[PDB]
């Protein structure tokens, strides 16, 4: 078992600590959600190889440039977060996002992860949406921006219904073990 | 942590602490604030407990068991005495006003309704000027630390095999030197979050909304002050490096 870290990344409204969550419990909170994730070490088997990953959140330092940094050092792998019911959590994946995380982690994979992917058909987001002339982000505009920003790949998942999320994880071990 | 502690935060949340009796007792909104002051005091337990296997695991070990150069020990626990003085005393005034609120005959049955003060308390004064000097150090040192640390586990025999020897248990698996330094470090920054949420559920008593949203601006100029005061230190750097900046 080799030991590999995780950084989550993004805008608050991305759903990152809840993916954290749901993945360290392998369930949704049915009492309690928690507000903050402090970390966890998961014990990962994938394609045979057995790896401890370390999770770690960046919420609650989107506004301290000079404090958040620190989440960065010695990654091994970055999941790049937006909600797929905020079109706007996805514009500032390549202005603000992946500059930061290219310069405090050069080399480092990134995997563009669209969360919230259960409300895409979800009529009251649709209805919301549409007042500021928007829509639920498209799979093909998620692949897209994945493939301009140098993604190591794209992939989708629900924190509510559990769906895509142990993939997610096991693909980030995936990419943390590669050359 | 102390038994007693551990076992007076075991549960995942304060609905899940409390008597089911005395649960039942409660409007659904005082219960949703409960629950979130419960998990404030909970992560604070824990992040005192992580400062105390930095202190007491890591650092006096090193003291008592290596024979590292001068100054080595205090270059990977940068402030660690202060941090655990700081947070220590703020967990001993939580834990006071949960055990004050106690229901006679009870050691797990309470209601908090004035936290707001605390938090004002805890991030004025002198208090918010010892948080706000303390990290504002201890962060600049954070990639100063985490380097000695992998200089130290790369060359040195005996250093490897103490820390191999006490993190080896599977309850210090989240803990090792470098995961201490990350999740003290993210520890101010959990804090506002943390309150807005309790502010969410505390309108019914329009002065403690009043005292927690000072509280929630108290903490933000903290953070504001301490993310302006921090530039890392590395070593060897020149002073042509710095005044270049
Ligand atoms: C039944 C669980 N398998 C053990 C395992 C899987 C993956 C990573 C691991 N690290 C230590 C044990 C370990
Ligand atoms: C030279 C340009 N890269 C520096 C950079 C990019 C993105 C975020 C950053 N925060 C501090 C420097 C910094
Ligand atoms: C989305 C609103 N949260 C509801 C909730 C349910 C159970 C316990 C809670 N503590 C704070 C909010 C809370």
């Amino acid at each position: 078992a080799i030991r590999k870290k995780l950084v989550i990344v993004g805008d608050g409204a991305c759903g990152k600590t809840c993916l954290l969550i749901v993945f360290s419990k392998d369930q949704f909170p049915e009492v309690y959600v928690p507000t903050v994730f402090e970390n966890y070490v998961a014990d990962i088997e994938v394609d045979g190889k057995q790896v401890e990953l370390a999770l770690w959140d960046t919420a609650g330092q989107e506004d301290y440039d000079r404090l958040r940094p620190l989440s960065y050092p010695d990654t091994d792998v970055i999941l790049m977060c937006f909600s797929i019911d905020s079109p706007d959590s996805l514009e500032n994946i390549p202005e603000k996002w992946t500059p930061e995380v290219k310069h405090f982690c050069p080399n480092v994979p990134i995997i563009l992860v669209g969360n919230k992917k259960d409300l895409r058909n979800d009529e009251h987001t649709r209805r919301e949406l549409a007042k500021m002339k928007q829509e639920p982000v498209k799979p093909e505009e998620g692949r897209d921006m994945a493939n301009r920003i140098g993604a190591f790949g794209y992939m989708e998942c629900s924190a509510k219904t559990k769906d895509g999320v142990r993939e997610v994880f096991e693909m980030a071990t995936r990419a943390a073990l590669q050359a | 942590s102390m038994e007693m502690d551990e076992k007076d935060f075991a549960a995942d949340s304060w609905s899940l602490a409390v008597d089911s009796s005395f649960l039942q007792q409660h409007k659904k909104e005082v219960m949703k604030q409960q629950d979130v002051i419960y998990e404030l005091i909970q992560t604070e337990l824990h992040h005192v407990r992580t400062l105390k296997i930095m202190t007491r695991l890591f650092r006096t070990g090193m003291l008592e068991e290596l024979h590292l150069e001068p100054g080595v020990v205090q270059g990977l626990f940068p402030c660690v005495d202060e941090l655990s003085d700081i947070h220590t005393r703020f967990l001993s005034q939580l834990l006071e006003r949960r055990r004050q609120a106690l229901c006679p005959g009870s050691t797990r049955n309470f209601v908090i309704h004035r936290l707001g003060d605390l938090l004002i308390s805890q991030f004025s004064g002198p208090s918010a000027e010892q948080m706000c000097k303390t990290y504002s150090e201890f962060c600049s040192r954070h990639s100063k630390a985490l380097k000695l640390y992998k200089e130290l586990y790369a060359r040195d025999k005996r250093f490897q095999q103490f820390i191999r020897k006490v993190t080896r248990p599977a309850v210090l698996k989240r803990h090792g030197v470098q995961e201490c330094i990350l999740l003290v470090t993210q520890r101010i920054t959990k804090y506002p979050l943390l309150i807005s949420r309790i502010l969410q559920h505390s309108h019914g008593i329009e002065e403690e909304r009043q005292d927690l949203t000072t509280a929630l601006g108290l903490v933000k100029e903290l953070l504001s002050n301490v993310d302006e005061g921090i530039y890392q230190l590395e070593k060897g750097a020149r002073l042509q490096e710095i005044y270049n900046r």
